[PDB]
């Protein structure tokens, strides 16, 4: 669908650093990582739900990629021996990559966590609930209704109704 | 052309029953066997559009649920006939 | 049954804190496989009696949208340009090619 | 490819179908192309849901009905003709090769599989039928199914009228 | 009579409809307690979802604890 | 869609029946078309809702995107034919399939 | 006037007299009518045309 | 008189159908509304 | 309602689903309502009490069937290549739809299957069909568009709807040929107009309503049976028949209230040619119906012996001869009916 005359980003706007990461990389580190940068991707994805067109959302996507880059930096840093063995064991532990099978791992994983940045992991379900936030963008869509000045109209009920003129106007009247 | 590359199988399938349904057979089985056939293909013009559609696609049972019940109907009136008459053969018509 | 509730909800609280990161290294994508795809079709239709890109001989595929709106391209069209390996590599992955 | 070879298994079958004019002959012919059809919407399909459920319904239990009623045998079994077996497998091979030649992807259909759907989907995510079958029992769509039913207990209050002529 | 009757002839059918109307209330029961709390709000809530403040479903979001 | 003549309570189990607009693209276009139907009736409206109908249909038709490929690639296929596209040219680079 | 005025043309301006028949030629229609369908009755029957007036009445 | 003039105007409003009236066919999102309200219910009930 | 309960059983699933399908919003919808439609008459149509009526029920049965099935797949075709059930315009897409309605309700060139039936029917069985299980796909053709169509089933809904009612002897199959012919009536009728379209169907319904059902109370099947049937007089053998000519609607028989308003609709369209080859036709309709009066209209013919005394139902007599009246003076309540303006 897309054309000449529509705008597109960069090639070098889109090339921006990625995280490279397993599913069992993200998925081990995801509560510490959710509550450290979750500002990032609430408005960045909340642009994204209420306007869909992502060419405005690649400043704050690239913001939310950082973000995470980040976080992971300070992992690498701190607690390398943890993260990694509460990966190895969240998937070789089962093909469902479930937290339910390895939380002795996780406990210690928790604890060189708790050692380093003094973090608590969030709830069981921190992230489930919904998420009302501040405005950043500040692009609100505007709410309107249509108007169709010619439309085709009947007779109101106030429309006086004089009583008929020559009977039933049919051939004798009748 | 779309309805060349897309539609037209299921042209193809259901002119070839239709055609089958007017030919000749000792009996009417043949030609309640042939309507099958069609509604099975009548079935999948049904759902390559309702497949166009993201929710409406449910409408499968309600097709299905009418349509099972002129099968039954048909082996109903059938069956009935071959115990009036001893037989429900084309002989008899 | 709490238990079951228990676990997965902290698969779905798990779910929401990835998601973005892979809408993210998504959207960069999606917008640079899309720049390609237009230079494509500009430089394979170069001789072509009326060729317009995005559109059919002129009038445009989509007008009721304003101008800069961006249409996702159905899935055959932004694979316009390629091989059956790559095609099977993501729509035959429920079927497990 | 499975797609357009099994338009091809498909269009055999058909030919094999307004050949065949043995009842039972029919009646199995209808037994694969059910098989064929159920394989062949669920490629298109969100997902096999409905597939697995028209099996049951129209081939496990319906055409039950048929081959039983259509046991009147002939009288006498079938004398298989290994010709249009092999010009089946004849037809077949080279509609198969001619698949193997087709453009792989233009001669695909292009509805949208759930795999299809493209990843910022947030609908998506959730369980392949939730979304789909939302509104066979959510108002004011729902009654319609109170009409099935009702009509499937009217159906069987006319076959016991229809199938009770006196015995 | 027609008590004992029935409960002498076909006591599957007695227990089980006893069975059936035992659930059904239940299930009335289900579904009032379910508005007690409103049911609708629900705590936990499917896909990624997100309020500007001050929107009236932000208005309303559950602050308890699951 | 077709107008009941009669309009009793009973189209009240089948007007709804099956719906474009929900959870649908093409159901933003059906709104913008409706709206004027309702508004023009429906012979006057299906007079004046030119690119309401075309944009509408193409949506869900795909007929004018889809057949735009369809062209596109057999002319790919057309100067393969003529020999233009060689063993490598002959495909262009393939998605991330991380894409779309 | 010289001028055809098509709104005025129509325009219940008056000038309609009902006749002394003009409202009453219905009820005097419609009871006739069923009057003589209950003689059609009795006819058929080979009853009385006069008899089980309160056919006739209702 | 009249009747000639009330056939001319049933002439031009059947060919234009402006009015809501015998060559008018009224048409009704009534139950698209209704199916977008349905929509509309289910979505903030998604999910437990 | 003929003999058993389940009589007004299918008759009620039979009215929901009629009216499903003309209050029905889509096509889809539409053929819902005529399936069930397909299934509730089945039974009432396949007595199991004689032979006929079986027989009759196949071939119902093995049609409406093929008529839903194409029917149904034409609209899917129309609202795919369309996407929208008003398409912009009739193409062939549309003409299928067409041709499924017209063999439902059996037009001109699709009836044949249609007299056969007759000899299966009972009266109001017949008379159910006949009324009734022409609504539906009357009122959906009238959606459809097609001008030329329609004008060709018009061209045909007489020929041969009154050609063969000169050579029928069975009343079955009268019945059929004089309808086929009032058929083409509606159908142009329908092509200029709905409103009238709903009056003349009505006053058709009234007429034939009236008509077969004297001809269940007394029995009367075959030409011979009405010359032999005993009255007491010979001279309500006379007043009663008065309404075989209020089928070919001469003014002072209420049949003419439909035909005129019909006529004088359509020449209002200014399809001249059509009325004249209509109208023609309906004489030679009218010409089978004085065959059948010479039964009556003469007095004191020779008959049978053994009878002596004739004998009906209260409630069938009761009813019948109110409705017959009013086929004899209906006209003076032209001011009664204000649904023409």
């Amino acid at each position: 669908v897309i054309t000449n005359n529509t705008t597109l980003p960069e090639e070098s706007e889109l090339n921006v650093q990625e995280l490279n990461l397993s599913s069992a990389a993200l998925r081990a580190g995801a509560f510490h990582l959710g509550k450290q940068c979750e500002q990032a991707n609430n408005e960045f994805m909340l642009c994204r739900q209420e306007l869909d067109d992502p060419r405005a959302c690649l400043a704050e996507g690239k913001a939310v990629t950082s973000c995470a880059l980040d976080f992971f930096r300070k992992v690498k840093k701190t607690c390398h021996e943890e993260f990694t063995q509460y990966a190895t064991c969240l998937d070789k532990s089962s093909g469902t990559m479930a937290f339910s099978h390895c939380r002795k791992t996780q406990g210690v994983f928790d604890k060189c966590i708790k050692d380093n940045f003094d973090w608590d992991r969030p709830s069981y379900g921190y992230f489930s609930r919904a998420k009302v936030i501040q405005s950043a963008r500040e692009a609100p869509k505007k709410e309107e209704k249509v108007s169709y000045p010619d439309a085709t109209p009947g007779l109101p009920e106030d429309y006086p109704k004089p009583p008929a003129k020559y009977g039933s106007r049919f051939h004798w009247l009748e | 052309m779309i309805m060349i590359l897309y539609w037209s199988l299921p042209m193809i399938l259901f002119i070839l029953g239709l055609f089958c349904f007017v030919s000749n057979r000792k009996h009417l089985l043949s030609m309640l066997l042939s309507l099958e056939f069609i509604v099975l293909m009548l079935f999948f013009m049904l759902f390559i559009y309702l497949n166009m559609l993201n929710y409406e696609s449910y409408f499968s049972m309600m097709f299905l649920t009418f349509s099972v019940c002129e099968g039954a109907l048909g082996l109903s009136i059938l069956v009935s006939m071959i115990r009036t008459h001893g037989n429900d053969y084309f002989q008899s018509f | 049954a709490k238990k079951v509730k228990r676990d997965e909800i902290e698969m779905r609280s798990a779910q929401n804190v990835i998601f973005p990161i892979l809408v993210a290294e998504r959207d960069r994508e999606f917008l640079r496989q899309l720049r390609r795809n237009r230079d494509e079709e500009a430089e394979l239709m170069k001789n072509v009696p009326g060729w317009e890109v995005g559109t059919w001989y002129g009038e445009p595929v989509f007008k009721t949208l304003p101008e800069d709106t961006l249409v996702t391209p159905i899935f055959k069209e932004f694979y316009a340009h390629s091989d059956w390996k790559s095609y099977a590599k993501r729509a035959h992955l429920k079927l497990w090619s | 490819m499975i797609q357009l070879m099994l338009y091809s298994l498909i269009i055999t079958t058909s030919i094999i179908f307004l050949n065949m004019i043995h009842p039972l002959a029919l009646g199995l012919t209808l037994l694969i192309q059910t098989i064929f059809v159920c394989l062949l919407t669920g490629l298109m399909t969100k997902s096999f849901w409905y597939s697995y459920i028209l099996f049951l319904i129209f081939l496990g239990g319906m055409l039950v009905l048929f081959i039983y009623v259509t046991s009147l045998a002939s009288n006498e079994m079938f004398n298989l003709s290994m010709k249009l077996t092999l010009f089946s497998s004849l037809i077949l091979i080279f509609m198969l090769i001619l698949s193997f030649i087709m453009d792989k992807t233009s001669s695909s259909l292009f509805l949208m599989n759930n795999d299809m759907q493209s990843i910022i989907n947030m609908n998506s995510y959730f369980m392949e039928n939730s979304l789909s079958l939302n509104k066979l029992y959510n108002f004011p769509t729902n009654f319609i199914t109170i009409l099935l039913m009702n009509y499937l207990l009217i159906t069987l209050i006319v076959i016991v009228k229809i199938t009770k002529l006196f015995k | 009579s027609l008590l004992k009757r029935a409960w002498n002839e076909i006591p599957d059918i007695v227990g089980g409809s006893a069975l059936a109307l035992a659930g059904i209330v239940m299930a009335t029961i289900g579904v009032a307690n379910y508005y007690a709390k409103d049911g609708d709000n629900r705590r936990y809530k499917l896909g990624y979802v997100v309020y500007r403040h001050d929107d009236p479903r932000a208005l309303k979001v559950r602050n308890d604890e699951d | 869609s077709l107008t009941p003549f009669l309009r009793l309570p009973l189209t009240d189990l089948t007007g709804c029946l099956i719906n474009h607009q929900t959870y649908d693209k093409c159901g933003k276009f059906e709104m913008k078309m409706m709206e004027c139907f309702e508004a023009y009736g429906l012979e006057r409206g299906k007079r004046e809702c030119a690119d309401l109908i075309s944009d509408f249909q193409e949506c869900v038709g795909m007929q004018k995107q889809l057949m735009r490929f369809h062209a596109m690639r057999n002319e790919r296929y057309k100067q393969w034919l003529k020999g233009e596209r060689k063993g490598q040219e002959f495909f262009a680079d393939p998605p991330r399939v991380d894409a779309y | 006037s010289a001028v055809n005025d098509p709104l005025e043309l129509l325009t219940n301006k008056g000038t309609h007299e009902p006749s002394f028949l003009s409202p009453i030629w219905n009820p005097i229609a419609c009871g006739v009518a069923g009057v003589g369908a209950a003689i059609f009755i009795n006819w058929g029957f080979r009853k009385p045309v006069f008899s089980g007036i309160q056919k006739h009445i209702a | 008189q009249i009747r000639l003039l009330e056939d001319e105007v049933r002439r031009k409003m059947s060919e234009r159908n402006d009015y809501q009236a015998y060559y008018y066919r009224p048409s009704v999102a009534k139950y698209h509304r209704i199916s977008k309200e349905a929509a509309d219910e289910l979505e903030a009930l998604r999910g437990d | 309602m003929f003999n058993n309960s389940s009589k007004i059983l299918f008759i009620t699933i039979m009215i929901i689903g009629t009216l499903i399908t003309v209050t029905s919003n889509s096509w889809l919808g539409a053929w819902m309502g005529l399936e069930i439609n397909l299934l509730s008459f089945i039974p009432l149509l396949s007595d199991n009490n004689n032979l006929m009526s079986t027989e009759a029920s196949l071939k119902y049965f093995l049609t409406q069937v093929l008529a839903s099935t194409v029917l149904l797949f034409s609209s899917i075709l129309l609202m795919l290549k369309n996407n929208m059930n008003n398409e912009i315009n009739e193409s062939f897409t549309s003409m299928i739809i067409m041709s499924a309605l017209l063999l439902k309700s059996g037009a001109a060139p699709f009836h044949f299957w249609f007299p056969n039936m007759m000899e299966g029917l009972t009266w109001m069985n017949a008379l159910m069909l006949m009324t009734w299980q022409k609504i539906a796909p009357l009122m959906l053709i009238s959606y459809l568009n097609i001008k030329y169509l329609l004008l060709i089933s018009v061209i045909l809904s007489v020929i041969i709807g009154a050609i063969g009612g000169l050579n029928q002897t069975s009343l079955r199959k009268l019945m059929a040929f004089s309808s086929i012919n009032h058929l083409g009536w509606m159908l142009s009728s329908l092509m200029i107009s709905e409103s009238i379209w709903l009056i003349y169907f009505f006053f058709y319904s009234f007429l034939s309503f009236v008509l077969t059902f004297m001809f269940n109370i007394f029995k009367l099947f075959h030409l011979n049976q009405l010359f032999s049937w005993f009255v007491n007089s010979k001279i309500l053998k006379f007043t009663l028949f008065m309404n075989f000519l209020s089928l070919g609607g001469l003014p002072p028989f209420l049949g003419f209230l439909p035909k005129w308003l019909v006529i004088q609709q359509l020449t209002l369209c200014n399809q001249y040619f059509m009325l004249t080859l209509m109208m023609m036709s309906t004489l030679i309709t009218l010409f089978f119906y004085l065959r059948i009066c010479y039964s009556a209209f003469m007095m004191n013919y020779f008959e049978n012996n053994w009878i002596m005394k004739m004998n009906m139902n209260s409630i069938n007599y009761n009813m019948y001869m109110i409705m017959t009246f009013f086929s004899i003076f209906g006209l003076f309540l032209i001011s009664l009916f204000y649904f023409m303006f």
